[PDB]
Order: C-alpha cells, then structure tokens, then sequence
C-alpha cells in the first residue's frame, strides 16, 4: 500500500555558535555567571542544529523530536538576539527538497540570513520527517493507524503554518518548496491521507456502510482538490500526479461499494447496479493506468462478486430499473480530521535554554529609559546650580548681606566672619592650594598610561611588518595594522577627551591664580582679618530702618531657598526606578513596548515632585532678585558717598566674591580629581586589552 | 559640568 510522503531538505553546517556568543559578551559583565550560562547554552543549541540537521537518515520519533525540538529552541531565541536588526552574519543555506526551480537546473539553493527562514525549513523536515514516519505505519493495527492518523494531521498543520509564514519573514523570493503554494498542496494532500486512515479504521472497526461511504466521499473529496491544484503546476516529484489520481480514483469507488450496499438495504435495486457499475468502471480504468502505484486486486474482485449477484438477482427476481448515474443523489460527506495548529512548543519535554535571558525589547528600552533619566536630571542640577550662582553674584555685587550686618565700619560683619570660618574649617587655602598642585601629576599618570599602551601596539606592529619582509613564506597572517585599527580608534578619541581636560584644567587654574590673594585674606584669624579690612564712620540711620528688615527678611528668604536646593539635588540623585518589570509587563500583554509614553508617565510619577518644586525654585528667586535691587537702591540713600565708606564697600565686596570663588575652586578641583581618577580606570583596562592582544598574536 | 563625559 502507497502513501505520498516528503523528502527532507538538505542544509550546510554553519557556525551557529560564535555570532551569538559575541554579541552575549558584548552586553553582559566579563567574567560573571550572565556571561557564563548564555555560553553553555549557545554552545548546546550548536551541537542540537547539527544533531537534527547535520544528516538525512534516522526514521523514527526519536529523530523527530530532535528536530521538534530543535524547531522549538529556535523559535524562542528569536526576540532575545538581535536578528530582526541586521547585523548578525549568520547565513543559513537550504537545499530545494524536490531538485525544483521556477528554472531549468538540477537543483537550486538559498542562502539566507533570515532566521525566519530558517525555523520555516526546521519544520518543513518536520512535517516531512512526519511524513515518513505516517506512511511506515502498520494500518491492520490501532497503535498503526492512530500514530498515522496524528502524525498526517500535524505534518498537514506544519505545511499550513508555513503556508501563512513564508513571505512575511522570508525578505526574498523562496524556493519552490516552501512556496506558499506548493506547501499548501501538500497540506492537503497529508490531510486527505489522513481521511484514508479513518476511513481505514471504519472499515477495520466494521462500522455503517452508511458512515464509510461518507468517509471515503470526504476523502475522495480531498484527493480531487489537491490533484485540480497539481494539474496546472508540477511542482512536485514525478509520482505525487498519478498517485493523487489512483487514490481519488479508489475512494470514489469506495464510496459507491458502500452506498451501494444502502441502497440494496433498501431495495433499490437498480441503485445498487448503477453504483456498482460505477465502482467497477473507475477501479478498472485505476487497475489499468496506475498499476505501477496500486494494487486494488482484491477490491475488483469483491466489486464483481457483489455485482453479478445483484445482476442475477435484478434480472430474473426484482426486474428493477437501472438509472443514470445523472439522476443519483450525491453521497455525503463527513471530515473527522483537522490541520494541527502549530504552537510551541510542539517537542515534548521542552525546556528553555536561554529562558533567563532578557529579551532585545526590553534592553533598548530600558537603555532608552536612562538616557531620559538623564536628561531630566542633570537639566534640573544645572538649572539649580546656575541660579544659585547668580544669586550669589549679585548679592555681592550689592554688598549683601554684608552692608545691612555694618554696625560701625570698625568689626567683621557676621556672614563674612560666618564664610571664613567656613574656609578655616574646611582647610583653608591648603586644601584648593594642595589640589591645584596635584592635578598636572594626575593629568601626566593619563598620558602615561595611554602611551605605553600604544606603544605596545606600534612596537608589535614594526616586528610583524618585519617577520613578513623576511619571511613571506614562514609568515602569513592578517598584518597588525588591520587588527590594531580599532584599538587605535579608542586610542584617538582617548587622546580628544584629554584635549578637553587639559583646557578645562586652565579654566580653573587661571581663577584659581585670580582669586588666591582675597582667598588668603579670607582665612586670616579674626581679629588679623579685622586689621586689614578698612574701617568706615557709618551712616547711622540704622537702628530700625524699615528698609533693612525688609532686606533682612528677604534675604532670609533667598537663604532658605537657595539651601533648599541642596535637598533637592539629593533626593533628585537618590531616587531610581528598575523599569525591567513595567517594560516586562507591557511585552506580555501587549503586541511591543512602546517605552517613550510608558517612560514618560512614569518619569513623571517618580520625578515630578521634585520637577515641580525645582520649578518653583527659579521663578521664586526671580521674584525675590525683582524686589531686592528695587529695594536696595532705596537702601544706598541712606548711604553717603565718601573714600573711607568707598573703601570699605570694595574690600567687602571682595570678601565676599572670595568666599563664592573658595566653594566653587574647590567643587570644580574635586570634579577634576574624580574624573583623572576614574579615567585612570578607563585606561587601565585598555592598557590591559593592549598587552592581551600583543600577545593572543 | 566643567570636565568631560565619561560614559564609555
């Protein structure tokens, strides 16, 4: 007995480890396990591929679930790596299953980096492996029949899921046998095959003439539409025509054997005639044309038999009327059979190499996610700080709150006695002096490190360039030069981010020499300090004033703020939230993550109440700096204009400006330390990836 | 700030 099955593709064995191992040290920490799992998987899916594909051999289910679970690993790498994204050079190349172009060859291939192409032909050798495995069966035998009978309607299901699949994924043209149309033949034909199966079970099982004719119709039904399909395309090996042709044939007559032992049932006697008729007509012309695919002996013999008893019979007792074929109502049909619906995973067992794997999605979003964070952030720092430093700026510029504190011009005003010992406490001019000094030595530790490291390279490069002028022969590999390129382009660009240290170290060492000698003054003990700062007869409407407690109020109001700004730096920098779950979530539920509106919304729930009174900062030293100078010239009429006072005003001035210049000097050479310290990190480990490669080669 | 990103 012939049943149509499908032969596997052939595939070349391709390198499925290494692409995928880079970019899995690419984007984890070196050396830990999230680097070390996600190599002992990549390499267990290498050996799998080959395992499932690397041969055409093996029969049995042992070797289909191999491939059933090698098609089910596949499928589940897709959204971690990124292969959608184009940069992967995994090629996969697949040989035509039938030696078939839409041209004259022998055969024609394609190779493809598309891992969409690759799961469709995974489970095309699926659907044919089943397919194989189906038309092996034992049919005089229940486990025979129930293992074609599954193995028929999976493999009808997986030519259909590629039927739908294909042109999507697949950016190109496919061959012929994954080609929506002929995939989609052979769907049906392994569906109607199926259908002789159970109407092979009905028939064993000794059911209803009435239900195995209904059988063997929706069988012959099946054959019919896949061999129309056939007739204006070949597409398929050379004995799928006249195989599709016979069985139709032989179902069409088993349909007519049955209803005609109904009709007999019920004494319609020429019915009986006239389909037996039929039956014989169709068996004959099959035993004829396609004897080289059928045999169908038995079943002619047994057409015969029932029909020269129901002619003898007709013709001497019942003297029944023999209709045409015309005049005979259709016999029915009834399907017991479905294409299966494949959903991984479709291997038994499964289990998920690379399951703790966070899929592409989400790191780009969370990536993304930081980079807004950021943005937020550093815009609220900066716009704090920029403000504060020019609230300080004109509270000096005016004298504040050192001329309203002015009791006689005899004594240091509190806030200037208040700031220097602020300086003495945090070390004085030794500390920004000490810092000064040890900046070139940790800008010269930079260079250091960053030219030893090229050095490396350029000594390498010369004894290779040597090795290959007097050794053609001996010595034949890629040249330093092309290697070290990259290496060397980090190294460039090393050298820029100097550049710009370098400059910046001038911009705070020329205010650091414009502000040292008031700085000095500054920290001089009290009563020293008091010496050298001017004295002044002072303007003695100023005990209590309306105009200066106003000031003084306001400027108590300006202090709060300012200080206030210190709070919100910090808990601006505190705060963070692991966004993983929320973008997790959104995967899960939803089609994709949109991260932007789910970013958004969320940067707003976390940050906004800082947002908000960083907001309410700005606008609130803005009015407070409107209604300080209004005021304060009205002030300076209460204030005469004499050399002594003049004097006095300057000095104080200037302390002032000094004690703003201290913080800021010592914020921007601690902001120097920490990035020639970090940097040095940064170039250590390049110094390291320098001598690894010199000698790797 | 005043010195040079470090990011990568």
């Amino acid at each position: 007995a012939t049943f149509i099955s499908v032969q596997l593709k052939k595939t070349s064995e391709v390198d499925l480890a290494k692409p995928l191992v880079k970019f899995i040290q690419q984007t984890y920490p070196s050396g830990g396990e999230e680097q070390a799992q996600y190599c002992r998987a990549a390499e267990e899916l290498s050996k799998l591929r080959r395992a499932a594909v690397g041969r055409p051999l093996d029969k049995h289910e042992g070797a289909l679930e191999t491939l059933l679970r090698y098609y089910d690993q596949i499928c589940s790498i897709e959204p971690k790596f990124p292969f959608s994204e184009n940069q992967i050079c995994l090629t996969f190349t697949w040989k035509d299953a039938f030696d078939k172009g839409s041209l004259f060859g022998g055969s024609v291939k394609l190779a493809l980096a598309s891992l969409g192409y690759e799961k469709s032909c995974v489970l095309f050798n699926c659907a044919a492996l089943a397919s194989q495995i189906a038309a092996e069966q034992n049919l005089d035998n229940d486990e025979g029949l129930k293992i074609a009978a599954k193995h028929y309607q999976f493999a009808s299901g997986a030519f259909l899921h590629i039927k739908e699949t294909v042109l999507s994924a697949l950016s190109r043209e496919p061959t012929v046998d994954i080609s929506p149309d002929t995939v989609g033949t052979l769907s049906l034909i392994m569906l109607a095959q199926a259908q002789e199966v159970f109407f092979l079970k009905a028939t064993r099982d000794k059911m209803k003439d009435a239900i195995i004719a209904k059988l063997a119709n929706q069988a012959a039904d099946y054959f019919g539409d896949a061999f129309k399909q056939c007739q204006y395309k070949d597409t398929l090996p050379k004995e799928v025509f006249p195989v599709l042709a016979a069985k139709h044939c032989i179902m069409q007559a088993n349909a007519e054997y049955h209803q005609s032992i109904l009709a007999k049932q019920q004494y319609y006697f020429g019915e009986e005639i006239a389909r037996l008729q039929h039956a014989a007509e169709l068996i004959k012309t099959v035993a004829s044309r396609y004897d080289e695919y059928v045999n169908v002996k038995d079943f002619s013999d047994k057409i015969n038999r029932a029909l020269a008893a129901a002619k003898k019979d007709n013709d001497f007792i019942y003297h029944d009327r023999v209709p045409d074929l015309k005049d005979l109502d259709p016999i029915g049909k009834a399907t017991l059979v479905k294409s299966t619906p494949v959903n991984v995973p479709i291997s038994q067992k499964f289990t998920d190499l690379f399951e703790k794997m966070v899929p592409v999605s989400v790191q780009q979003s969370l990536a993304a996610y930081n980079q807004r964070k950021a943005d937020l952030v550093n815009r609220s720092i900066a716009q704090m700080r920029e403000a504060t430093t020019l609230a300080n700026g004109v509270l000096a510029s005016l004298n504040l709150p050192a001329a309203i504190e002015d009791v006689s011009g005899d004594t240091v005003p509190q806030s200037i006695l208040t700031k220097s010992r602020s300086v003495i406490e945090q070390g004085g001019i030794q500390t920004v002096d000490q810092l000064i000094k040890e900046l070139p030595e940790l800008l010269q530790r930079n260079r250091e490190i960053l030219d030893e490291s090229l050095r490396l390279l350029d000594e390498e490069e010369a004894t290779d360039n040597d090795l290959r002028a007097k050794f053609k022969e001996r010595w034949q590999r890629t040249p330093s030069n092309e290697l070290y390129k990259p290496l060397r382009a980090e190294g460039t660009n090393f050298r820029t981010v100097l550049d710009k240290a370098v400059q910046a170290d001038g911009q705070v060492k020329e205010c650091y020499q414009s502000h040292r000698d008031t700085i000095v003054l500054l920290c001089k003990p009290e009563p020293e300090l008091n010496a050298a700062i001017p004295s002044a007869n002072p303007a003695k409407t100023m005990q209590g004033s309306e105009v200066v407690n106003v000031l003084k109020s306001l400027l108590s109001n300006l202090d709060e703020v300012k200080k206030e700004r210190e709070g919100l730096e910090n808990d601006l920098k505190s705060v963070n939230f692991d966004m993983t779950s929320k973008f997790l979530t959104a995967l899960a539920q939803d089609g994709v993550i949109n991260e932007e509106a789910l970013s958004v919304t969320e940067l707003d729930r976390v940050y906004g109440g800082l947002t908000t009174k960083v907001q309410e900062s700005l606008k609130k030293q803005e009015g407070l700096l409107k209604n300080i100078q209004v005021s304060h010239q009205e002030f300076s009429k209460m204030k005469q204009s004499n050399n002594e006072a003049n004097l006095r005003e300057e000095v104080l001035k200037n302390l002032a400006t000094a004690y703003d210049n201290f913080v800021e000097l010592v914020a921007n050479l601690k902001e120097g330390t920490k990035f020639y310290n970090e940097l040095t990190e940064i170039l250590v480990r390049f110094q390291n990836k320098c001598s690894d490669i010199v000698f790797a080669r | 700030n005043l010195y040079p990103d470090l990011s990568e």
